[PDB]
């Protein structure tokens, strides 16, 4: 069965399947987990840094696109920065040409856009990588979740990578509570690492082993990395 | 995809050997036997023609001698038609030469030419080789009479005598036993005949079966000739050499 | 032999193209969505499954407009959806520039069918995973319109495709027997509601979100637009309320 | 040059004069501008000699092609529309002026085309240096129903005029008549109205009479 | 999209063979028979009209086409194949020969032409080669007659007389027991009638035949008249009509 | 080797499967047509199936207008009869602006073999499963009648049929012509030509026929047509006054 | 060249005069400057006779295709057609066309598209060399809604106007009568019109 | 400025009773300079002959063009080109150039070497043909070589008439231009054989 059907995008299997998409989607569970969540003033990004020795660093997983928004990735990092550098080339061809900050539903249109393509053409291979996009543009904090199907989201908060379940279940029992942090940063982002720690297992967040962004009403995308962060362990 | 379907004519063997080269040259194997054999006053081109009828017309037929240049020729074992494709290029490289220096092309110059096109569809572009091997009989100021071989591997030596297509390996050795540097052109076209009559796959070797060709530089006029035989002239020196 | 379902232009030994059925599957696989042609209009709703609490309400819009008349919803991989849309706003762009007219359904709906079509001539490229119910309103009337993978589409009554396909063609039977005069607009858009509640049940596991768009002449101005605030409500009670 | 074309009541004949020039002198005496598209269908060029010979053979030679295509008889507004768009995506740069006549399966027709593909039709026409000499023959003889003999006299006439009163026009007189039932018939010098008189005295010299350094023969045989 | 068939379809197997060429060549057996005939003032082709169906006008289907006014083919295998070499080869007469000398090609060269067409049709890429051999039958000034053969490979090779397709063999030995190289053109027809109808199974009359001739110029069929060196086309099919007054002296 | 069946180059028996099974693909449709020649027009019928009852009725048909004057009716699936009308309807267009009159039945229909004969050489194009019917009143050739299918094959007839019954109606019309002796229905206004049409393809087919289970074509001097539900109507009541 | 398209009760009439010049040559004193490019569009031509046929033939076929395709189009739509190519290349073009067109929900209609390749729709439209000359005399002289009687001898005696004046126009007078009723042929001689 | 009259020369073909004669300066200039007077302007490929005036780098290339095309001719068609085809190549390959054309004006001499008919034929720089029956000129002294020709010809002169007929234009015409001269070289051509005279004349 499918070993026949899963040599390229360009073949559907019997029951209509595109196992490339499916092998390329495993990418992300292996990804390391990170976690999303808005209020009605602000959008954050929580994402456990994985390091490959003790004598390596711990692999940054947050890409600023413009000033007013951003995204933490989990798969496969080269697919993350080709596809955050169309968002940032998106992100600036709408300021330059329109004086316009891009729209987070409309960078969400054309992730999924992009992905699309590299799933019906022969000689390509899909993205093998997460992206969960937050952003604060004309209609308040937006967060979006996307997959390398083509699949984009918008969500109240989420989270991808390995054991991501765990964030998942908890943001979807916080709601009510989260979503009516505004006009205070610190506890939402306490409240995104409180949803990423619950997607832990081997360790505990460290100093140089977590990182954070967010943006909002008044705040530049911005992120916060080693000390910084201590405050939240 | 596609890929499905590519042969992948370009692609080394484990044991580094090309394919398709290998193949070609079986093929060519199969091919009516062609010899080429030089003498201190000429050189002679003669080769079987594989496959004849009572109705074919052979004064009108060519499928294994043919002219490229006024000083250079060749003879062909394999697909008639992938031979063409090749001898029309050639022609066209000579001219290119002549016009560029004022001087006919060396022979070697045209050799190497023709054998780096069939290395190309060797090692690049995923298309079959051609199914042709040459013998090229020609004449330059540099080095006198010549006499090379090519095949589809691209690659390319002088003889003093050599056959190219069926029974090379029985040809060549009759060859090597009675050749001689100081041989003259009567003697190696008589040669020719001999080793052709021994090594045929057919019953009796008659003229409409053959093809003959020489380069001489007559004597008598200081320039060179080539002079591709017409059925009688083959039938008569035939009969001449004593085979009738 | 077989393997006949491995490449996406091969015909099959029966004449079939598997890759494309195996499209179907995609499609069938879906969630539903229908269209309900009324007396001057079409109406337009679909299936928002609600993976969990956290995907904000309203807000994954799933109907697309082409150009301003036109409204199109599918069912299957919602990407493909995306790209067959993108498709169809440069084909109507082309044809209002060159034509100045906005384009008429039925060749908007060729238009589609077309690159449709081509997508099932080659194995470079793979079937569309969506079928697509659209259409709208143009110079003589309202049209409805349903895409298969094969390229294939036809005019229609009332269509649907997705998981509840079968619920929905029965309901929109029985509304075709029911009402040869003609249903309108605002009864369409109830009726669709009610259809969508009902197709439900083939995935009545997981709780949805309705969504409706609609074009007519009388109470859109012949314009595309989404069902909204008290209008939508209406229509979800309409349903909730034949439900039961 | 002068080159006219005439309908008459079952056909049409065109006609031209033989003279070619480079600038005010006489390059050839006898060309002939009067050319062959397909077996019914002739034109009368005038302009370059160059663009309205290579035009003409051109699409003469797609008109054959196009004819083994669709086994049928080649059509004039055929050839027409293909010079005609030839000539217009030129912009005038080959300078082809021709009247393209000729009888096919739907009729006989005459038109006319100018170097930047603008055509016309008409029942009698006429283009070149001499076209004003000729045209005010045409203008002052032509009339409706003419018979195959009387549209010769008048083209051949309206040639006249222009061999006559044109400095750019000169010779003889070529004409091609092509009726709706028969074969197009070429006639190469119809008329010759300027025959050399007799030269005065012979120049033919006394042998020896050159002076020669050196001699000797040409090899042509290889 | 995009043709990604680069590659070629015809390659060489262990043994040295190119199966598409065989197979194509297998094809042209099938094919219905035709042949060709060198006389001594013409050439003649004949083949059957197979016609795949009573309500089918075998007229508006020519299996004998005119290549250039003194150049003719027919063919044995794939008629679609045929239809699109014939399109080819006469557009190669004009832009390879005719617009640069100003005359049509001689019939070797132009067979030459067709050849390499199909020669391409073995190695280029993505194409497989064309399931027809091919027999052209034309006339030129320093060649006088001659009659050619072109197989699927690209290969060609002169006739006195030959026949390809389903009784190929039996029609060869046939020919030879009749040719000589005295033959008239009117013989030569003759002997092609006699030929053809060992191959024919059902009717054999003016209107299941078809044959064609390269013989002297039909001033007849030029067009018109005023140019003595135009004596006009040295190719005609001969009409259903003419082929029956031949039967009847068969 | 085994893939001599998946793209279109010999088979060792000197076959192409593709081709063939693009014959097969055809007859998906089950519908059957047939053409007849009369005196001065061309007239194609077509049987018209619409099962589902959700679907437009005047939207279902595969009879197409070409150009002014040529009409073609298709024997296959919708996508790749669509697919090749457009593609003709472009080469009319062309052929008119290029040359300065109407494409010809018989040369479109050359033109749409030829295409196909290119999908049965080069491997990375499929055949189109579809058998396409031209006809028209041409200007030097009168009614005509050019059928092009899979393998590229294209002739002219004097009537003809396609689709799974297609050997019925074909004998049905075989023995109608050996009887009449001549090569087109001897009538002058095409109403009854279409009738005769309809006729036999109810006694070969052994069915009767409502309006709607019908299509019909008709080409006439500068204009080919396709006729409406009641047009028919009043067709199938002239034929029920005869039997 | 003078020629005009009018608007009226039952629809449109298209009319123009029969001279082409080369300088003061008289190339073609019967020109045909009325071009059909549908059934019931039809167009007037001006500036450069190889521009305009070269542009009217590319929009005819234009037309064609989208018949085929979509029915009949409106005359709006022809006029957009004319409008693309003569705008998109205007740096080479020289066509100053009226356009003229016949619908039966929308009457007659009359779109002019000058030099620069801009369109205006109007009830009736003059253009060409000759046209200066008779602004005053239409614009004092038309009325909407005419009859086909009226509307005939409105552009007789403008068009008459024109030629009298104008070099550049001349010959005879050609008008195309667009209506329910169909296609309608009309040419007045100097005769006539001379002494109006 | 004028390509035509750089480096000056001329050429005259005739034809006489079964015989052709081509001839030509020998003059290469500079302008004013002069610069060789071993410049031929006449070449044979077979027993066709072309004499080219123009443009000197020209008049070499297009007799390394004509000598390749018609080595290739020889190779493919068994037989030498005859005069009435090598015209329609002549004239084709000038065409090609219709935009850029080479800066000649072609001669063609010869006799079929089938029909034993006398051909010879003139063409403007763009290829087109003057297919003549009794002379040809071309060169900065066409003039009056059509001067000197149309006086002295007259029709089947023997080849040693023809011979003091055809030099007597030449000689005469190049006198009377100033980029002409320096030499001159007559063709008597026949079927059977070819003589080449060079002749006396001023060197000034
Ligand atoms: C006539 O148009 C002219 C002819 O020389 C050429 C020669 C052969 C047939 C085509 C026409 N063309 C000219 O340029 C020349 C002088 C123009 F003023 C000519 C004699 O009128
Ligand atoms: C009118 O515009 C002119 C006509 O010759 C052309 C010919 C046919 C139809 C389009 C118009 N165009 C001109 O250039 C000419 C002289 C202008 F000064 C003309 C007579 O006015």
């Amino acid at each position: 069965f499918r070993n026949n059907y899963d040599g390229d995008t360009v073949t559907f299997s019997p029951t209509g399947r595109l196992f490339q998409v499916e092998y390329a989607l495993e990418a992300i569970k292996q990804g390391s987990v990170t976690v999303g969540l808005r209020s009605n003033t602000h959008a954050v990004l929580v994402a456990l840094k994985r390091n490959a020795d003790e004598l390596s660093s711990y692999q940054k997983k947050i890409i600023k696109c413009d000033e007013h928004m951003g995204l933490s990735l989990a798969g496969l990092a080269p697919d993350a920065r080709v596809l955050s550098n169309y968002l940032r080339q998106q992100c600036n061809y709408s300021s330059l040409v329109f004086n316009r900050k891009l729209a987070v539903e409309r960078a969400g249109h054309l992730l999924c856009d992009k992905a699309q393509k590299n799933t019906q053409s022969y000689g390509g291979r899909p993205y093998g990588v997460g992206l969960l996009i937050i952003g604060y543009d004309k209609s308040g904090a937006h967060l979006l979740e996307f997959q390398p199907s083509g699949n984009v989201t918008e969500l109240y908060g989420t989270a991808i990578g390995a054991r991501s379940q765990g964030a998942k279940t908890y943001l979807e029992r916080t709601l009510d509570t989260f979503i009516k942090i505004d006009g205070n940063p610190d506890e939402l982002i306490k409240a995104g690492v409180e949803a990423i720690s619950q997607s832990l297992r081997d360790e505990s967040l460290t100093v140089d082993n977590l990182s954070i962004a967010i943006v909002g009403k008044d705040t530049p995308f911005t992120i916060y990395d080693g000390e910084a962060v201590a405050k939240y362990i | 995809g596609s890929r499905r379907y590519d042969s992948r004519t370009t692609i080394f063997s484990p044991e580094g050997r090309l394919y398709q080269v290998e193949y070609a040259l079986e093929s060519i194997s199969h091919a009516g036997t062609a010899i080429g054999i030089m003498a201190s006053d000429g050189i002679v081109l003669a080769a079987e023609r594989k496959v004849t009828s009572t109705l074919l017309e052979q004064d009108t037929s060519t499928e294994k001698l043919y002219k490229l240049n006024d000083k250079i020729a060749v003879a062909v074992a394999g697909l008639t038609a992938d031979a063409e494709i090749l001898i029309n290029t050639a022609r066209i490289h000579a001219q290119n030469y002549l016009k560029t220096y004022n001087e006919d092309i060396p022979v070697e110059i045209l050799v190497r030419r023709l054998s780096d096109i069939k290395q190309g569809y060797t090692q690049h572009g995923g298309l079959r080789p051609f199914g042709v091997s040459f013998i090229y009989a020609g004449y330059d100021d540099r080095y006198g009479y010549q006499l090379y071989t090519s095949n589809p591997s691209g690659n390319y030596t002088g003889w003093k005598a050599i056959s190219v297509g069926a029974n090379t390996s029985a040809a060549q050795t009759l060859l090597q036993m009675d050749y001689k540097d100081d041989m003259k052109v009567d003697d190696a076209i008589e040669l020719a005949l001999k080793t052709l009559s021994k090594t045929t796959d057919s019953s009796a070797l008659t003229y409409d079966r053959l093809e003959f060709a020489t380069i001489r530089k007559g004597a008598n006029d200081g320039e060179v000739y080539q002079k591709i035989f017409k059925p009688q002239e083959i039938k008569d020196i035939l009969v001449k050499t004593g085979i009738t | 032999g077989t393997g006949y379902d491995l490449s996406n232009s091969v015909f099959s030994p029966d004449g079939r193209n598997f890759q494309v059925e195996y499209a179907v599957k995609a499609v069938e696989n879906g969630t539903t969505s229908i269209g309900i042609k009324c007396n001057d209009g079409v109406v337009f709703a679909v299936e928002k499954l609600i993976t969990s609490k956290l995907l904000v309400p309203q807000k994954n819009v799933k109907i697309q407009v082409v150009d301003r008349h036109i409204g199109c919803v599918y069912s299957g991989l919602i990407p493909d959806g995306r790209h067959l849309v993108n498709r169809g706003r440069e084909e109507a762009a082309s044809f209002k520039k060159l034509y100045k007219t906005p384009i008429p359904i039925p060749a908007f709906a060729d238009r589609l069918g077309q690159y449709v079509q081509a997508h099932t001539l080659y194995n470079s490229v793979r079937p569309f995973g969506v079928s697509t119910i659209f259409g709208g309103v143009d110079k003589n009337g309202a049209h409805l319109y349903m895409l298969e993978p094969s390229g294939s589409y036809w005019g229609y009554k009332g269509a649907a495709t997705g998981k509840g396909r079968q619920s929905a063609k029965a309901e929109l039977e029985k509304l075709v027997d029911h009402h040869p005069e003609g249903l309108s607009a605002r009864e369409a858009v109830k009726q669709a509601a009610k259809i969508i509640y009902l197709a439900h049940e083939d995935n009545k596991e997981k709780d949805f979100e309705l969504e409706i768009s609609w074009c007519s002449l009388s109470e859109t101005n012949g314009l595309h637009k989404f069902v909204k605030g008290d209008l939508l409500q209406e229509a979800i009670d309409f349903a909730q309320k034949e439900i039961n | 040059t002068t080159i006219v074309g005439v309908k008459f009541n079952n056909g049409v004949v065109i006609a031209a004069d033989t003279r070619s020039t480079q600038g005010p002198i006489v390059a050839d005496k006898n060309c002939a501008k009067l050319h062959r598209i397909s077996p019914k269908i002739w034109c009368a060029g005038a302009g370059t000699a160059a663009d309205t010979e290579a035009v003409t053979q051109l699409i003469g030679s797609n008109i054959e092609l196009h004819s083994l295509y669709t086994s049928r008889e080649p059509r004039v507004v055929s050839a027409l529309q293909m010079l005609k768009q030839h000539l217009f995506k030129y912009q005038g740069h080959i300078g082809a002026y021709l009247i393209v006549a000729g009888v096919d399966p739907t009729g006989s027709h005459l038109f006319s085309i100018h170097a930047h593909g603008s055509t016309d039709v008409g029942y009698y026409l006429s283009l070149g240096s001499g076209s004003l000499a000729a045209m005010a023959v045409l203008e002052s003889h032509w009339k409706q129903d003419l018979t195959k003999e009387e549209a010769i006299k008048l083209a051949s006439d309206a040639i006249q005029a222009g061999i006559w009163n044109d400095l750019g026009s000169g010779s003889n007189v070529d004409v091609c008549v092509m009726e709706i039932g028969k074969d197009a018939e070429y006639l190469r010098n119809y008329l010759t109205p300027n025959v050399r008189e007799e030269k005065q005295k012979s120049y033919k010299f006394p042998r020896g009479t050159t002076a020669v350094l050196k001699e000797s023969i040409v090899n042509i045989c290889d | 999209m995009t043709d990604r068939y680069s590659f070629s379809l015809t390659t060489f197997s262990p043994s040295g063979k190119l199966g598409q060429i065989d197979y194509a060549l297998t094809a042209v057996k099938q094919g219905v028979t035709s042949l060709g005939i060198k006389a001594t003032n013409g050439v003649v082709i004949a083949t059957e009209k197979k016609s795949s169906s009573p309500l089918a006008m075998s007229e508006t289907l020519s299996k004998v086409s005119l290549l250039t006014p003194d150049i003719g083919a027919v063919y044995s295998g794939m008629g679609p194949d045929y239809r699109v070499l014939v399109d080819k080869s006469r557009k190669v007469a004009h832009t390879s020969y005719k617009r640069i000398y100003g005359e049509y090609p001689p019939t070797k060269l132009l067979v030459s032409e067709v050849a390499k067409i199909m020669q391409e049709a073995t190695q280029s890429g993505g194409v497989r080669p064309f399931g027809v051999s091919l027999l052209i039958a034309g006339h030129d000034e320093f060649n006088g007659f001659s009659l050619y053969q072109v197989d699927p490979s690209g290969s060609y090779f002169p006739w006195k007389a030959t026949a390809i397709g389903k009784g190929s063999v039996a029609a060869k030995t046939f020919l030879e027991k009749r040719w000589n190289d005295e033959l008239e053109l009117e013989d030569a027809i003759h002997i092609a009638l006699l030929t053809l109808k060992e191959s024919v199974e059902g009717e054999f009359n003016g209107d299941t035949i078809e044959l064609a001739i390269i013989g002297d110029e039909n001033p007849d069929l030029l067009g018109y008249t005023g140019i003595p060196t135009d004596k006009g086309p040295r190719f005609r099919k001969l009409t259903s009509q003419e082929i029956n007054d031949r039967l009847e002296a068969l | 080797a085994g893939y001599d069946r998946h793209i279109t180059i010999f088979s060792p028996e000197g076959r192409l499967y593709q081709v063939e099974y693009a014959f097969k693909a055809t007859n998906q449709t089950n519908i059957n047509s047939l053409a007849v020649r009369g005196k001065d027009c061309t007239v194609v019928i077509s049987q018209k199936k619409v099962p589902d009852k959700l679907l437009d009725p005047t939207t279902v048909s595969y009879i197409f207008c070409i150009s002014r004057t040529i009409g073609m009716v298709v024997n296959g699936p919708i996508p790749d009869a669509r697919n090749a009308a457009l593609r003709a309807k472009a080469e009319a267009a062309e052929f008119r602006y290029k040359y300065g009159y109407d494409m010809p039945c018989d040369v479109l229909a050359k033109r749409m073999a030829n295409l196909s004969q290119i999908y049965t050489q080069r491997a990375y194009m499929r055949p189109l499963g579809v058998i396409l019917t031209f006809v028209s009143v041409d200007e030097e050739l009168g009614p005509s009648i050019y059928k092009t299918d899979p393998a590229g094959y294209y002739v002219g007839y004097k009537a003809t049929a396609t689709g799974p019954k297609q050997q019925e109606i074909t004998t049905n019309l075989e023995n109608h012509f050996k009887k009449s002796k001549i090569d087109h229905i001897n009538e002058e206004s095409w109403e009854k030509v279409v009738e005769f049409a309809i006729t036999h393809m109810i006694d070969a087919l052994g069915t009767e026929f409502s309006k709607n289970d019908l299509e019909v074509g008709v080409a006439t001097k500068d204009k080919f047509f396709t006729l409406s539900a009641e047009n028919i109507e009043e067709r199938l009541v002239a034929i029920a006054e005869q039997d | 060249t003078s020629i005009m398209a009018v608007t009226f009760k039952d629809g449109v009439i298209l009319g123009a005069d029969s001279r082409t010049t080369t300088g003061a040559y008289i190339a073609n004193r019967v020109t045909d400057k009325l071009t059909r490019v549908h059934d019931k569009i039809w167009c007037c031509r001006s500036g450069s006779a190889a521009d305009t046929q070269a542009i009217a033939d590319i929009v005819q076929y234009h037309l064609e295709l989208y018949t085929s395709q979509y029915g009949t189009p409106s005359t709006e739509t022809a006029a957009s057609v004319f409008k693309e190519l003569c705008y998109e290349n205007k740096d080479n073009l020289t066509a100053g066309i009226i356009v003229a067109g016949y619908d039966d929900k929308n009457k007659g209609e009359v779109y002019t598209i000058p030099l620069g390749g801009s369109v205006h729709k109007l009830p009736y439209a003059i253009a060409g060399s000759g046209s200066t000359f008779i602004y005053g005399y239409c614009d004092k002289n038309f009325r909407e809604n005419m009859s086909k009687e009226e509307t005939v001898d409105f552009i007789k005696h403008s068009l008459s106007q024109a030629i009298k004046w104008d070099g550049s126009s001349g010959g005879v007078i050609r008008m195309v009568v667009l209506t329910a009723a169909g296609v309608e042929r009309l040419i007045f001689y100097p005769d006539e019109y001379e002494q109006l | 400025s004028d390509p035509s009259s750089i480096n000056g020369g001329i050429v005259v073909a005739m034809t006489g009773k079964d015989c052709v004669a081509i001839a030509c300066d020998l003059r290469l200039g500079s302008q004013s300079l002069g610069v060789s007077n071993k410049f031929e302007k006449i070449f044979h490929y077979g027993h066709v002959f072309l004499g080219i005036t123009g443009l000197a780098t020209d008049v070499t290339t297009l007799n390394e063009m004509f000598r390749y095309k018609t080595n290739l001719y020889k190779l493919k068609e068994e037989r030498a080109i005859e005069p009435e085809t090598f015209t329609q190549l002549v004239s084709s390959s000038l065409y090609e150039r219709r935009f850029g054309p080479y800066f000649v004006g072609p001669v063609v001499a010869g006799i079929n070497s089938k029909s034993g008919k006398p051909f010879i034929a003139g063409f403007d720089l763009i290829g087109c043909i003057d297919e003549a029956k009794d002379f040809i000129v071309s060169g900065t002294a066409s003039d009056q070589l059509f001067g000197m020709c149309e006086s002295l010809y007259e029709p089947n002169l023997e080849p040693e008439d023809l011979f003091e007929t055809i030099s007597q234009a030449l000689l005469n015409a190049a006198d009377r231009d100033a980029l002409s001269g320096w030499g001159a070289v007559v063709y008597i051509i026949k079927k059977d054989e070819v003589v080449k005279r060079y002749l006396k004349m001023r060197q000034d």
